[PDB]
């Protein structure tokens, strides 16, 4: 069927310059106008700007009208948007989405939307992350049930990767989504319920990836 | 049984304010046929993006 295949979003610096692109298959790519909307979750569902089949036409919204530029290339059946002078506000997921087929007089949106891309404007620098464990003790502890964890404190950016006991531990894990702090570094916990019974004998670890930098944290999470 | 030429020649102010139910909703006929000079005269952003095909 119809495949949109957003492609180039990353971490940039304020003030620097990126080009997204979208492969488009499973249609006739130059007989469709498409648009860019973008989505954060201070401002909901965002629509950013309009390209006419043969470019003759664009359209931009107010707050990103004279930065960002669209373009396409119908022999290689791809769209591209050059983003020009980004602000942290930008940072969101951009979707491209094609422009359904309709009557000549109507009016127009978009019926397939592309999986989407994540572009986080930011001068915070790479870093890893502060594993510190959550220790059970009886202040965590109700009936037969207790609670433990890890908490993935100070890193940037998006996204880091928690398992249990080598991914040997699934049941009752709550990982929660990750929060921005002031600082620009990402902080978030993990917690498990784990049988009372087994305290002081099962022994807990938490192993923390993340691929960008590389970073490979086992933190052994021990009662107090 | 005739009316009197002084009775009250102004507009009731408590009169009926709302819209009439049973006015007429046909279009009438011997209306402005003509294009209106000041119309939307810039294209439509939303118009048809595509091809005709």
């Amino acid at each position: 069927q119809v495949q949109l295949v957003e492609s180039g979003g990353g971490v940039v610096q304020p003030g620097r310059s990126l080009r997204l692109s979208c492969a488009a298959s499973g249609f006739t790519f130059s007989n469709f106008g498409m648009h860019w909307i973008r989505q954060s979750p201070g401002k909901g569902l965002e629509w950013v700007a309009i390209i006419w089949y043969d470019g003759s036409n664009t359209y931009y919204a107010d707050s990103v009208k004279g930065r960002f530029t669209i373009s396409r290339d119908n022999s290689k059946n791809t769209l591209y948007l050059q983003m020009n002078s980004l602000r942290a506000e930008d940072t969101a997921v951009y979707y491209c989405a094609k422009v359904w087929f309709g009557e000549s007089e109507d009016n127009y949106s978009v019926d397939v939307w592309g999986q989407g891309t994540t572009v986080t404007v930011s001068s915070a620098s790479t870093k890893g992350p502060s594993v510190f464990p959550l220790a059970p003790s009886s202040k965590s502890t109700s009936g037969g049930t207790a609670a433990l964890g890890c908490l993935v404190k100070d890193y940037f950016p998006e996204p880091v990767t928690v398992s249990w006991n080598s991914g040997a531990l699934t049941s009752g894990v709550h990982t929660f989504p990750a929060v921005l702090q002031s600082s620009g570094l990402y902080s978030l916990s993990s917690v498990v319920t784990v049988p009372s019974s087994s305290l002081g004998t099962q022994t807990y670890i938490c192993n923390v990836n993340h691929k960008p930098s590389n970073t490979k944290v086992d933190k052994k999470v021990e009662p107090k | 049984p005739n009316a009197n030429p002084n009775a009250n020649p102004n507009a009731n102010p408590n009169a009926n304010p709302n819209a009439n139910p049973n006015a007429n909703p046909n279009a009438n006929p011997n209306a402005n046929p003509n294009a209106n000079p000041n119309a939307n005269p810039n294209a439509n952003p939303n118009a048809n993006p595509n091809a005709n095909p």
